[PDB]
RNA sequence: CUGGGUCGGGGUUUCGUACGUAGCAGAGCAGCUGCUGCGAUCUAUUGAAAGUCAGCCCUCGACACAAGGGUUUGU
RNA sequence: AUAGCGACGUCGCUUUUUGAUCCUUCGAUGUCGGCUCUUCCUAUCAUUGUGAAGCAGAAUUCACCAAGCGUUGGAUUGUUCACCCACUAAUAGGGAACGUGAGCUGGGUUUAGACCGUCGUGAGACAGGUUAGUUUUACCCUACUGAUGAUGUGUUGUUGCCAUGGUAAUCCUGCUCAGUACGAGAGGAACCGCAGGUUCAGACAUUUGGUGUAUGUGCUUGGCUGAGGAGCCAAUGGGGCGAAGCUACCAUCUGUGGGAUUAUGACUGAACGCCUCUAAGUCAGAAUCCCGCCCAGGCGGAACGAUACGGCAGCGCCGA
RNA sequence: AUCUAAUUAGUGACGCGCAUGAAUGGAUGAACGAGAUUCCCACUGUCCCUACCUACUAUCCAGCGAAACCACAGCCAAGG
RNA sequence: GCAGCCGACUUAGAACUGGUGCGGACCAGGGGAAUCCG
RNA sequence: UCCAAGGUGAACAGCCUCUGGCAUGUUGGAACAAUGUAGGUAAGGGAAGUCGGCAAGCCGGAUCCGUAACUUCGGGAUAA
């Protein structure tokens, strides 16, 4: 018999193998369509998440009641040191789809860069590339390699380079850097090679990759929550409190001929730790890293010109369970996915976007800086020890 | 932004944080936080709480 | 010309709150939430500013027994502004009206929220105090 | 000459002002001819004391430790 | 007569009503409803695209492609049905052993106790009413959800491709258009913009709220260590405030582009000197369909790195 | 008629009573009832709509170790 | 009728005082209006 | 069936202790997933849940005030 009062079902079915993910680094599906009109650019990146934090900002859209007015919204901090390009891959349309063609390296790669070779560093001899490396100052091998370079051009189409990130700027436990191919997009295949050519082994930060209130994808990896049940898994309804066999299951599997659990009936399992894919956050403020400017360092990344004062991002106590953050980040409008310290990768939008939110310039007057490992009360240091006044401690 | 004080503590209120209070015969109130919050409504009064600005001004502590 | 932004709803189908008016009201039991089409076992519930269509269930004799359109102008479940402020107030209240929107009654007790008052201007009118 | 680890020190934060001592502060009461005792509480030292990674932040202070162990894998 | 209906007739379809039969089951297939949950059908209520009105506008009818997405909250009743209140865009109809009791509940039917009415001389009967009445078992196989692993490439590692599967967004309001088109008047639209919201989906913890045995810090009852100090016991003694962490439309963030086409409207144009959207040929065309975005990644491949002592040795390539 | 926004419920009346009725007892009734029903106040996680915490399990390991059941066995669609 | 010496638990009233908390753990009746039956 | 301490307290109630007794009830270790069993707490609403306020929750001792309808005059009554 048919269903007396009709329900939207719980749970998508487009994110079906509800499974711990074969991967821990966010990987990129589908990168920008090229176009050999536009200059040559990156199209993706690496950061890491630390926290969130408030931005005072005026907001600028007619029609509504914020327009003129000013509102707070949550931002998320990513610290995303330079990146170091080590390579470059190619790659060959065939009726079989993308054929990789042929990959070179660079001569110096650094051994924060072959951590990622090795399941155990410690055992290991350090062996990885020591006899590639010898191809670039014989002249065998310089020949050996250039017409490979040639070889590429003439018959490549996608051109990816092989860039890892630079762990020994964090404030982390691990000191095995992750690598990434981040797709080349820009004019045709010749200039698109003997462009990256000459960035292999050397750095690529943030600012000359994405710009200002910018429109994003963030990929990553939830946090994980390991077994769940089905409430909790698909949040299915809770039985009444007299049911026997408990009350956080779901009643009916399913009708009798079916003869099967169907593939779209809610059951427990595993919860988190899934890839996903998050469009359209915008980026609110690209920071800039600590440094060295004739004796004192730079410190205020966090000042604004309505501000003007001199705190870091870092807030009192730095982020609970990340740390303080050095490197140029980025600001991303509202949560992101994953955990702190964990890994994300940074796409470009798929999507050419036309609209007030898009297209909406940002000019915050505001970021706060109060401490998150309780409730913070004091933006700065100087402040909190001006309003408190000298204590026994001194 | 308009930084402001609270009503029960006396501290300064931030933007982002904080709770609003609204009784029936107006006299609107700012909460730093639910401790706060939790005193003025339990009606306890500030001058007998240590911590607050209002009992170091009544006792002349610091300065 | 700005519709409402989205604020926390803790007012229930069954709740009663103060009538803040002369009408001679004390009771309005929140009958249901105009404008809310809702799901499976999903109760209507109603935030400030909301029009909502109540019953008397304590005031004068004619008042009752009878379904009155009514605007809900103070709550107790807090609720954030866009500026970032969580508002909440010392009770649940609101006023009785017609399906056009001025009021039945003639004066508010009480002060009056602020998303109520920017979208029903006759409301505010009659309001002693805002927000 | 580098590494983490433990302890310690700072930062943050939670609660709310520790023990002791002093007070001609204390409803009053008892004894000795003003003094001495009992007395909840109060004031000062005292935003004091205590806790704070075990899944918080920094250290470059102390201590010892870390060039190991076992099983396999061949075109 | 045929916008819309349709008498007297007459031809059908369906098995969501009841019958008729008694083929299976009586060494037992757990026999009404409700709750929960998934999927399917279209005989389409709403939404998308259309054609026709006794379609001026608004509203409303009839019909077509069409099941993608929605189809509510309650009073009364065990109800299925029914009726009413309110909201809505709409509150369309159904199947899956009259879906679903080793999923629940057990209000109803249907044991044994009782009561009443009618019937009977009586024990007793009543698809009459009423009240109380034990709801057992999964560790097996499969299915399904997740978790190791196997399978070949000499051994391992890194970076990758995508064959295949799954698939997701939905509806409304306000403003403006505009008191305009239309209409005598009353009334009263539409597209393009702009601002939001409903339902759904995936996340997340700055902020607000929830939890709290960091048993963290005060307070406090009874007892106990001679007293102070320090503590302890009362199966978490009780009670304020509370870090971190989990966590809520009870906070916050995000939710997409094409292609061939359906209905339909057309172009050129014969058949049939004219005419004709059709016969040959051509065009526009959508909540449909397919793919993209997104999730998984094949007894499916690719590129690249390193490839086993220094007492022994094992290896790789070559010696047509 | 009242109770509610809405009442196949409840109460108060009406009586042509399928088939009420006088020790096969009729009517009423204070007090009482682990008896059966309706409404109102208070209260609350019953619910909107779920979340978190604790103890014992379940989980893994050392030791120890059964039973029900079993033609053969176990991936589906349609057909007969 | 007074003087001296012993004494057992109660009850009432007052002042002071604590962040309104005080049958602080434990022990420990929810209430009202009606109908049916006994 | 007999014997029966101290404190709190109306109490041979509950809780703590002394004399006396015992080793957690036929096993231990490591983890702290789901679902359970037994306890708790929840913003706003307050029975909208359900056949049905089932369960849970509210009240609770004592002192001083006050205590209705009805009644078999005793009660109701710890009414409220
Ligand atoms: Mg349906
Ligand atoms: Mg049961
Ligand atoms: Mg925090
Ligand atoms: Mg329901
Ligand atoms: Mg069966
Ligand atoms: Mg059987
Ligand atoms: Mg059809
Ligand atoms: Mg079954
Ligand atoms: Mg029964
Ligand atoms: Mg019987
Ligand atoms: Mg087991
Ligand atoms: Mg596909
Ligand atoms: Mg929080
Ligand atoms: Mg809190
Ligand atoms: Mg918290
Ligand atoms: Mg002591
Ligand atoms: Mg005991
Ligand atoms: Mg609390
Ligand atoms: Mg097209
Ligand atoms: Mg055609
Ligand atoms: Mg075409
Ligand atoms: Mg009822
Ligand atoms: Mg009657
Ligand atoms: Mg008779
Ligand atoms: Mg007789
Ligand atoms: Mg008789
Ligand atoms: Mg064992
Ligand atoms: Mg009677
Ligand atoms: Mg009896
Ligand atoms: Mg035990
Ligand atoms: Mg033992
Ligand atoms: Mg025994
Ligand atoms: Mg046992
Ligand atoms: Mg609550
Ligand atoms: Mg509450
Ligand atoms: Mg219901
Ligand atoms: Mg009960
Ligand atoms: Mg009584």
């Amino acid at each position: 018999s048919h269903r007396k009062f009709s329900a939207p079902r719980h749970g998508s079915l487009g994110f079906l193998p509800r499974k711990r993910s074969s991967r821990h680094r966010g990987k990129v599906k589908s990168f920008p369509k090229d176009d050999p009109s536009k200059p040559v650019h990156l199209t993706a990146f690496l950061g890491y998440k630390a926290g969130m934090t408030h931005i005072v900002r005026e907001v600028d859209r007619p029609g509504s009641k914020v327009n003129k007015k000013e509102v707070v919204e949550a931002v998320t901090i990513v610290e995303t040191p330079p990146m170091v390009v080590v390579g470059i891959v190619g790659y060959v349309e065939t009726p079989r789809g993308l054929r990789t063609f042929k990959t070179v390296f660079a001569e110096h790669i650094s051994d924060e860069c072959k951590r990622r070779f090795y399941k155990n560093w410690h055992k290991s001899k350090k062996k990885a590339f020591t006899k590639y490396c010898k191809k670039w100052q014989d002249d065998a091998g310089k020949r050996q390699l250039d017409k490979d370079f040639s070889s590429m051009k003439k018959y490549c189409q996608v051109i990816r380079v092989l860039a890892h990130t630079q762990m020994r700027l964090l404030p982390l436990r691990q000191k095995k850097a992750h690598l990434m191919e981040i797709q080349v997009n820009g004019g045709t295949v010749a200039e698109k090679l003997d462009w990256a050519r000459e960035r292999l082994e050397q750095q690529v930060p943030v600012s000359q990759v994405f710009g200002q209130d910018e429109m994003i994808d963030v990929i990553g990896v939830t946090k994980g929550k390991g077994y769940k049940g089905v409430t909790s898994r698909w949040h299915t309804k809770k039985l009444p409190r007299k049911t026997h066999r408990g009350l956080r299951k779901v009643a009916c599997i399913g009708a009798w001929h079916p003869a099967r659990v169907a593939f779209s009936v809610a059951r427990a399992g595993q919860k988190g730790y899934h890839h996903r894919t998050e469009i359209n956050k915008k980026i609110y403020k690209i920071g800039q890293g600590y440094l060295i400017k004739d004796g004192k360092l730079i410190k205020n990344n966090a000042s604004t010109d309505y501000d003007l004062s001199d705190k870091s991002i870092n807030p009192l106590g730095g982020f609970v369970h990340y740390g303080e953050v050095t490197n140029d980040f980025v600001m991303l409008k509202g949560c992101v996915v994953g955990t702190k310290k964990r890994v994300l990768t940074l796409r470009k939008s798929l999507l050419v976007q036309t609209k007030r939110r898009a297209l909406e310039k940002i000019d915050l007057k505001f970021i706060d800086t109060t401490s998150k490992f309780g409730h913070g009360r004091f933006q700065t240091v100087e402040e909190k020890k001006a309003f408190m006044g000298p204590l026994k401690k001194d | 932004m308009k930084v402001e004080l609270c009503s029960f503590s006396g501290y300064k209120i931030y933007p982002g944080h904080g709770r609003r209070y609204a009784r029936t015969d107006g006299k609107v109130f700012q909460f730093l936080n639910a401790k706060c919050e939790s005193a003025f409504l339990s009606k306890r009064n500030p001058r007998q709480i240590n911590w607050t600005v209002l009992y170091r001004r009544k006792h002349k502590k610091g300065q | 010309s700005g519709a409402k932004f989205r604020i926390s709803l803790g007012l229930p189908v069954g709740a009663v709150i103060n009538c803040a008016d002369n009408t001679g009201a004390k009771n309005l039991y929140i009958i249901s939430v105009k404008g809310i089409k809702g799901r499976l076992n999903r109760l209507p519930a109603a935030g400030v500013g909301d029009m909502v269509m109540a019953t008397v269930k304590k005031g004068k004799p004619e008042l009752r027994k009878k379904v009155h359109p009514a605007v809900v102008i103070r709550q107790r479940k807090s609720y954030r502004r866009k500026d970032g402020v969580f508002l909440y107030f010392e009770d649940n209240a609101g006023v009785i009206v017609n399906n056009k929107g001025e009021m039945k009654g003639s004066a508010i007790t009480g002060p009056v929220a602020k998303e109520c008052a920017d979208l029903w201007p006759r409301i505010a009118s009659n309001a002693g105090s805002i927000a």
